[PDB]
RNA sequence: UUCAUCUAGACAGCCGGACGGUGGCCAUGGAAGUCGGAAUCCGCUAAGGAGUGUGUAACAACUCACCGGCCGAAUGAACUA
RNA sequence: GCAGUCAAGCGUUAUAGCGACAUUGCUUUUUGAUUCGAUGUCGGCUCUUCCUAUCAUACCGAAGCAGAAUUCGGUAAGCGUUGGAUACCCACUAAUAGGGAACGGCUGGGUUUAGACCGUCGUGAGACAGGUUAGUUUUACCCUACUGAU
């Protein structure tokens, strides 16, 4: 094993020398600061003088008292413009490095954060067997973290109980490889789209198949999306959109188990379909185009976006986490009535959708031309930004659950972090020695997990922009990874025919 | 000329840890070269892993794949 | 301006170009060498084979490269017309493939002449010459589609 | 003339009056002409003609088989489909090479009376930081044109060949003297850099050095080919 | 040498038929079997490909895949020496 | 070259093993950009003939071959294939093709012995990793062959 060079004799003498102590001064003068929001740029109080030894919690309470919301405070983070975040106190964060003097003002930008915290996963809970072939897709239940669905190449899916790390149900309806699995946003039905151009619906509690399979596609299913709960009328079940290799997006109403619309504008294989929160659908396909359809206009193609020089491999939405989670939260609370479920889903969607004046739903498309494009398809037809820097194709892309960051996993053994609003480049996550297949965020937007061809997972801290923990254990390539809604478990699977569950 | 069967031929000869990779990656870039220092011996390192530089632009897409 | 580009010599495909160059080497260079001759004579024989084949490939590639117009350097009207007719991207990519193949052939020729300087037997010199010609042939066979397009 | 002027001329004036009959008669004579060429062509042209005839017949039989087959009638993820690509060594015994073949006698002096210098005729690996010794003390000579730094290493799993740098010469089967001189012949065990292969151990360590065995004669073919020992 | 065809018709030749839904769907300035991409079905037949090639800007026209009429006795293919 | 794939065959009643034609990966990536150790035999002058694996000249075939020009190919050795500068350039030219009878008479570099100097090594006599300069071998009237002559 190759080791870093040892310290020299002079360095050992310097180590044996006594150390300085970073203590807070007592005669520290008052500092003038100006509050400003990151999303809106609104100034609170103008220039206010605070003690130089102000702590982050006391500054948060001061901001809450300025806003008039001390009764129900919301935890925020602070940054200062080179932008430096506030770790412990103002003196150590800014004054101790000496970048800003006491006489000069300090412009503090505040950004809301999550009340809860997710601890990083540091070990494997279990390595569960059962599948006969390579594992292709995995997903967690939205309501609970104890249910995981995994579809593999042995023409089967499996429902695993995450509390005991044991298999619970086996789904054996399909005839060919189960390419994609998905859970309903209300947690009622699991949809499996397979290699044999079919889709099957399953009740997970009984582990049973609901009627016959959905048929009509001529080639294998590529992606599945569900209608958002906040758009579904109460008392109704969400519809299922499916993309496939044949170039068509089919919409299925599961109440009558029929097909309503068959969008057919693409001339090549549709890579992915996503059902947004404003009654629109976005499809990325191998004909270098992204098609924007309207569900309210008989499935007509509203727009065609053409800016890529190769296949668009993946797309993501700003509110994608909210659309996937539906009405549930990180605490696993279940609404009593469909009306309450619809209202809670609407609030969860709006908290990400409507901000900084007008409600916007940004989209990001990652393609085989080594690049990504950031769009705002509602207001404009041109792309808002172009993200470049990857030396190989960008296989996966994901918005943060708060919609403030974009993470792109490419085939050049790298991940890249970009701003979620204007698409400016932030940082590079390095450490994988093979191509990164896919990525996943944590619930509080502070941790990231990625699976790679080098048989390893990696957990990264977004704030410090560095690797947190490397997770080996898989015997071969890891194809699918997911993080639970409560941020307690991580599931992974690949060519070793084993489901790896990881916990803190 | 014969080679005897041995399990030493099939073992790993050189490995590097993630912490060592990060240390050398951060050190490569912070070096301040002195004109009066000469290179007496080069350290043996996986330079293909350690030499990763952020690039502002990506190369052009290969058009022969699609057309 | 040139205004006309008819005087471009015929571009043979990959297999036909290989036949032309290799059979030109076999015809125009001496073919009888004996194992009882001096090692210097044997080395010179096989060096001449490698160098002549490399020169033939290089001059064919140069005749291709000089003949075709420069799409960016012509008048913008002609540039737009040729872009509409022949897809300027494919045009430049094919010509760059020709240029890169020329460079690779030159490098193979130089390297194998240098290696043939240290041959110890007729068998070894023959193997080195066959290796040089086979690598040149692989380089040329990789140009099947750009040559037909051109 | 401009554009497709010959096709326009054929459209507006036709062809020669005996064109169709002459072409039909030539295509009818083609079988006799092929047989006469096969029986008359001599030497290299005859050999090439026979080779091309064999290739054409094989292609025709494959086409007929494909038509008849047509008339009779890895478990990859979504993002990877529609995309394409004992402890015994593979060469436990190789041909022995004597010192007479390995070394070449170099003579020095005006009358060439001294014969103590020896030149290595095979390809060598000299490592990093190599400086030639002074000529008065240089007995063993490794010429620069025969020095190698990289090799084409083939991985048995996944079936890929990569151009990898050479790290060390572990064992030359002929002699430990050749091992310490760095001679690269067939059957030699070398150490190669495998950083680009992305191998990770069970403990999370990145593998960047492994062993390979040379499978060819670089002095014969101008390059080093090796198989990775996995 | 082994498979096949054959006076309820052997190989060549000549003549006739070679249809209808239909200009099948998408695409194209135009594309009707014959620039392309995926289906490649049904009916009536003795038989007739959602077409083997020539040909048209597209059609048209010819052709052969196949069937029939005349002719009347052996013939074809693959291997071996 | 190495490693692999397919299968017309070969082998067999144990879907073992050989295996033509094809094909992939490395060498080698995309916008026509921008000299690296020959350890021992080389070159001229004059002049003849031979090979064809044909550069030119003669006659043909094919090609988006309009004309002009050019490319590939066929028969073909009758006839030619240069002048210079220091292996590469310049020019003329129809063209400046390759090779054998040595490399299984004059003449320069080389086997150059005795003189001399510089460098490296050696305690030295001396040797060489080497570099420079100066340095006598002189038939024919014999037989045949060839050219002419009785
Ligand atoms: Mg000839
Ligand atoms: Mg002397």
């Amino acid at each position: 094993s190759t080791l870093i060079p040892p310290p020299s004799k002079k360095q050992k003498k310097e180590a044996q020398l006594p150390r300085e102590v970073a203590i807070i001064p007592k005669d520290l003068p008052n500092v003038s600061i100006k509050f400003q929001a990151l999303d809106t740029g609104d100034n609170v109080g103008g220039a206010l003088r605070v003690p130089g030894a102000i702590s982050e919690k006391q500054l948060e309470e001061l901001l809450n008292q300025l806003n008039g919301t001390s009764d129900d405070p919301v935890p925020y983070t602070f940054s200062c413009t080179k932008t430096i975040d506030i770790t412990d106190n103002l003196y150590s964060s800014l004054i101790k490095p000496g970048y800003n003097s006491t006489e000069d003002q300090i412009t503090l930008l505040y950004t809301p954060r999550a009340v809860f915290k997710v601890k990083p996963v540091t070990r494997s809970s279990s390595a569960i067997a059962g599948h006969g072939s390579t594992i292709l897709c995995s997903a967690f239940a939205p309501h609970t973290s104890s249910r995981m669905v995994t579809g593999a190449g042995d023409n089967t899916a499996r429902i695993w109980d995450c509390d005991t790390q044991t298999p619970m149900h086996t789904l054996k309806g399909h005839y060919n490889w189960v390419l994609c699995v998905s859970w309903s946003p209300d947690g009622e039905v699991i949809a499996t789209g397979s290699m044999d151009n079919t889709i099957r619906l399953w009740d997970p509690k009984s582990g049973q198949c609901l009627g016959d399979a959905l048929r009509g596609h001529s080639k294998w299913i590529t992606s599945l999306s569900w209608e958002p709960i906040h758009l579904v009328k109460p008392g109704s079940k969400p519809r299922l959109a499916s993309s496939s290799k044949d170039g068509t997006i089919k919409i299925w109403d599961t109440v009558s188990r029929v097909c309503q619309y068959t969008m057919s504008g693409h001339t090549n294989s549709v890579s992915c379909v996503k059902w947004g929160g404003q009654g629109l659908l976005y499809s990325g396909s191998h004909d270098r185009t992204v098609r924007v359809w309207d569900i309210n206009s008989q499935g007509r193609c509203i727009n065609i976006l053409k800016s890529h020089a190769h296949w668009v491999n993946h797309l993501s939405l700003s509110t994608d986490y909210a659309l996937r989670i539906g009405a549930f939260d990180h605490t696993g609370k279940k609404p009593s009535t469909p009306e309450e479920a619809q209202k809670k889903a609407l609030e969860n969607y709006e908290k990400i959708c409507k901000k900084n004046g007008n409600s916007e739903e940004m989209m990001v498309t990652a393609s085989d031309d080594y690049t990504m494009f950031l769009w705002n398809p509602l207001k404009s037809t041109k792309p808002i930004a172009r993200m470049t820097g990857h030396q190989k194709l960008v296989n996966h892309v994901a918005f943060s659950p708060d919609g403030r960051y974009i993470v792109s996993a490419s085939f050049d053994n790298s991940i890249k972090l970009w701003d979620g609003r204007d698409g400016k480049f932030i940082s590079t996550f390095r450490g994988h020695v093979a191509s990164v297949y896919q990525v996943a965020w944590s619930s509080d937007c502070r941790l990231l997990v990625s699976c790679s061809k080098d048989t390893t997972l990696k957990v990264w801290d977004v704030r410090t922009r560095k690797l947190s923990v490397d997770l080996p254990g898989h015997k071969d390539e890891v194809y699918t990874v997911d993080w639970s809604v409560d941020g307690k478990r991580v599931c992974s699977g690949g060519k070793d025919k084993m489901v790896r569950l990881w916990t803190h | 000329a014969r080679v005897q069967p041995d399990r030493r031929w099939f073992g790993n000869t050189r490995v590097i840890s993630q912490d060592a990779l990060q240390h050398f990656r951060s050190a490569l870039g912070e070096t301040q070269k002195d004109t009066y220092q000469v290179l007496l011996r080069r350290n043996k390192l996986p330079m293909s892993l350690l030499e990763e530089k952020d690039a502002d632009e990506s190369p052009k897409a290969r058009i022969l794949d699609t057309e | 301006m040139q205004l006309s580009w008819k005087d471009i010599p015929t571009v043979a495909p990959a297999n036909d170009l290989l036949d032309i160059v290799l059979n030109r080497t076999q015809r125009k260079t001496p073919t009888v060498i004996r194992p009882g001759f001096k090692i210097t004579r044997i080395r010179a024989f096989y060096m001449r084979k490698v160098k002549y084949t490399g020169e033939g490939f290089v001059e064919k590639f140069e005749d291709i490269l000089k003949g075709f117009p420069n799409i960016n350097d012509v008048h913008p009207f002609h540039r737009d017309l040729m872009d509409t007719l022949y897809e300027k991207n494919h045009y430049k990519i094919s010509l760059a493939a020709i240029s890169r193949a020329k460079s690779l052939v030159e490098q193979v020729a130089r390297d194998y002449v240098r290696l043939l300087k240290f041959g110890q037997s007729l068998f070894q010199c023959k193997q080195l010459k066959r290796a040089a010609l086979g690598r040149m042939a692989t380089i040329v066979k990789k140009l099947r589609d750009p040559l037909a397009y051109l | 003339p401009q554009n497709d002027y010959i096709e326009r001329h054929i459209k507006q004036h036709g062809k020669r009056l005996d064109h169709e009959e002459r072409k039909r008669k030539r295509e009818a004579r083609e079988s006799h002409k092929i047989s006469e060429r096969a029986q008359k062509l001599t030497g290299w042209k005859g050999k090439q003609f026979a080779k091309k005839r064999y290739a054409e017949k094989v292609s025709m039989r494959k086409k007929i088989k494909a038509h008849e087959q047509s008339k009779v009638k890895d478990a990859l993820p979504t993002y990877l489909l529609d995309r394409e690509q004992k402890f015994s060594v593979p060469l436990p015994k190789v041909r022995g090479i004597s010192e007479e073949e390995m070394f070449k006698v170099i003579k020095t002096g005006k009358s060439r009376s001294k014969s103590w210098k020896r030149m290595i005729t095979k390809h060598t690996f000299v490592g990093e930081g190599f400086t030639r010794r002074p000529v008065k003390m240089e007995r063993i000579i490794r010429p620069s044109a025969l020095r190698q730094k990289k090799a084409n290493v083939t991985h048995p799993e996944l079936g890929v060949t990569v151009f990898l740098p050479i790290l060390a010469v572990k064992k030359n089967p002929q002699s430990p003297m050749y091992t310490q001189l760095g001679v690269l012949t067939k059957g030699t065990i070398i150490e190669v850099n495998v950083s680009e292969l992305g191998m990770v151990t069970a403990g999370g360590k990145v593998v960047w050095g492994k062993y390979a065995q040379v499978t060819n004669e670089p002095d014969r073919d101008g390059c080093v080919n090796a198989v990775l020992l996995v």
